[PDB]
């Protein structure tokens, strides 16, 4: 059974920082791609970080490039995503998601929370 | 069934230790089921195996044997590799008629399950108490 | 310890069974302790024998071994008496070093009994699969 | 595929019945999936297996092959425990070579399908009458 | 029965091919009934036989017995009237005994016939994949 | 000609009872061509057997034969397959040479039937009652 | 030598009901597939219904459903049809029939009668 | 780890091709693992197999191995339905003792990875010189 429960959550103000985690049990973490995907209060989804089985190839979109930051531990099988600068539009539950065995990531497991 | 990662929760003597167990395929010459603690060093493992009879159509006895080990590592001053000192071992095995029903043997193992979990029994093990 | 009515309880496939069993004293020639169901006619009687190795001073491992049987009654059709159709059995063997600690013996017999909770043995058991 | 259970309805002459089927793993020696009935004991129960062989330096072409066999149980007197009087058998073999297509062998399996309710099989098949 | 034409309905993956099959008389020497399609040249041909043997000195069982033969053909480079490149098979076997009821023969007959339309078979036998 | 099924009206001591015979096939190794009745258990029907000498060139004596057996059902206490108690026999034997015509052969069989319908042959054989 | 007679025949008032009934010899009865088939007074042959071996797929038209209703019995070599509501166009022969060794019926053998 | 579709991307020369490969399922019979590409025709697909053998009394060394099977096909002349041309290979197996740690594998695992994209083995594999 994958497991992924999350921590942090949050209620912050404009211009600050937080760090989300994820606890990830059920299966090898660190042989998987793990990623950061949020849901807007409109009803959107929008990916926010992918990492590699080693945490070596780090990907983001522009929106996000500059100022967000992940990183994995495998041996607390822990998924970390660092937010910062916070400009109001990051207003979202923000999932953990397990990727594909692939190349480029289609998410087949979804953590609820945040 | 099919074997999966099997995660057993609140295991010690205070009841807070976790055990995942990933499978280790099955040996094709006795049919014997693996599961081994993804442990660095591989000499270094707990170990479980799970091995039932065949269903023939002229069987007379089903016989189900699990098997666990657990090794204790010790780095021995003057060499790079730890060595084991210590094996803890338990071997049970559940014996059945052919026209035996589910439900005799549900009783019989959660029996044992509560034997286990009962004081007579957390005091021969744990403690090496004999039973007077 | 010294033994005592074991009453075990949430047994079977439902989990709603009870099991009371009463002592029936110690063998002097092997020290193999017995437990014993409140049941009529003796011969039909759901039965636990425990056995703890005695604690010598050079002994190099300590040894547990525990025993189920139950059987089931049959009345056949021409006799007064039921006989025994079927037996269930159980036999668990613990194996342990001199030096092993407490905390080792409780984690194999809490390990042991997790896996009889868990869905590949009350499958591999109940319902005779074999894990492949 | 994967081994899940198998209800199969509007079974037998009249159309009305289901046999329900649970599956018991695969055999690590043959490779050969199994199920039986829903209940049961062992020996009184239906039983189905089905094994797939791919090409070897033996034998070229893949076969494809089915076995379902079921007894009879007679309550004799004197015992508690019925016997098995009869047993009938069923075996289907498909065999297909390597570039062989999907719709080829559904054709196949879907022409077996069809044609077991067709007159001259009812008439071979359950009232053992052949062709004339 | 007696020999007529047969006419199958839905056929293939998609169940919308029909198929008949025209009477060929039965073989004396060994009691083999077969039907054919309608072609002129007798290798391109979908057959199917049919037989069943009655109890002798020496197997003392009822013996059913299905075949079909299908060719796929085409035509090579350089040739002019099609040759036959595959040939997809299947051969199924019942067996029974003398004192068995109709029900039993029509329950194995409609058991083989609502297996072969499930997805477990269905998978197996189109795309190649043993049970796991 | 060709076996067809046989439907023999009026029999019986008081000639209301029918008997549908169904063809069975022919023995190759020796002609033999059967007829059965539909009925349920195989071992339990009414069976009919001709054979005909097949026509050389150079055979002298051409010979048919009939037999009739049918089978009585006993369910015996204590068991749940009915066997067979007894069987009634009937067997006959025409011998004609080459040079004999159509109607001789057809006075034969007359003349046979026309005394089993005579009060001499429904004494000797229902009552019996040796003819003096 | 496939023979089928009809019993039942009838003169009935409308709205009434009426069970027509088939004798079925010369064949293994429980093999085949049976039908039945009507003939108006203007010559029209009308499909009424069919059944499969065991009588488990029964197939009507719409002018028929929802008040005929046909039956087997497999020991008695019988074929039943119960005509119920009698709407005044159910004037008919109501021949019985014996299906090909098929899937969707062409009659090969009649059976004349009411 | 669990088969599910592996998608492969950036191969070939140009590095724009990708590769989806389906599971296929584990043979219980020696352990191998399959994937394979999404055809209809068996032998038209590339497939991947990968298994992983334990010590046993004659090897003592984990044994881990991977097999890639390209085949290229063609059409003939007089010919319809493609047949297999050619096959390109490839075997790799990665060999380990009991007391190697994670890090040492996953070294050896990245540096054949990185071999295979460096100058020398493009242009060993590529264009079939040898270094020199």
């Amino acid at each position: 059974e994958v497991q992924l429960v999350e921590s942090g959550g949050g209620l912050v103000k404009s211009g600050g920082s937080l760090k989300l985690s994820c606890a990830a049990s059920g299966f090898t973490f660190s042989s998987y791609a793990m990623s950061w995907v949020r849901q807007t209060p409109e009803k959107r989804l929008e990916w926010v970080a992918t990492i590699s089985d080693g945490g070596r190839y780090i990907y983001y979109p522009d929106n996000v490039e500059g100022r967000f930051t992940i990183s994995r531990d495998n041996a607390k099988n822990n998924l970390y995503l660092q937010m910062s600068h916070l400009k109001s539009e990051d207003t979202a539950i923000y999932h953990c998601a397990r990727d594909s065995s692939g190349y480029l990531p289609y998410f087949s497991y979804w953590g609820q929370g945040t | 069934a099919k074997l999966e990662t099997v995660t057993l929760g609140n295991i010690g003597k205070d009841g807070k230790q976790t055990l995942v167990l990933n499978p280790r395929g099955v040996n094709p010459t006795n049919g014997v089921a693996s599961l081994s603690q993804a442990g660095a060093v591989p000499a270094l493992e707990k170990r479980v195996t799970v091995s039932v009879s065949q269903p023939s159509r002229n069987r007379k006895n089903y016989k189900v044997q699990v098997k666990i080990q657990n090794p204790t590592a010790c780095t021995a001053n003057g060499s790079c590799d730890p060595s084991v000192t210590r094996q803890a071992y338990a071997d049970v095995t559940f014996s059945f008629t052919q026209y035996s029903t589910d439900e005799e043997r549900a009783f019989v193992r959660t029996e044992l399950a509560a034997l286990l979990a009962s004081p007579l029994l957390i005091d021969a093990i744990d403690q090496l108490n004999p039973a007077y």
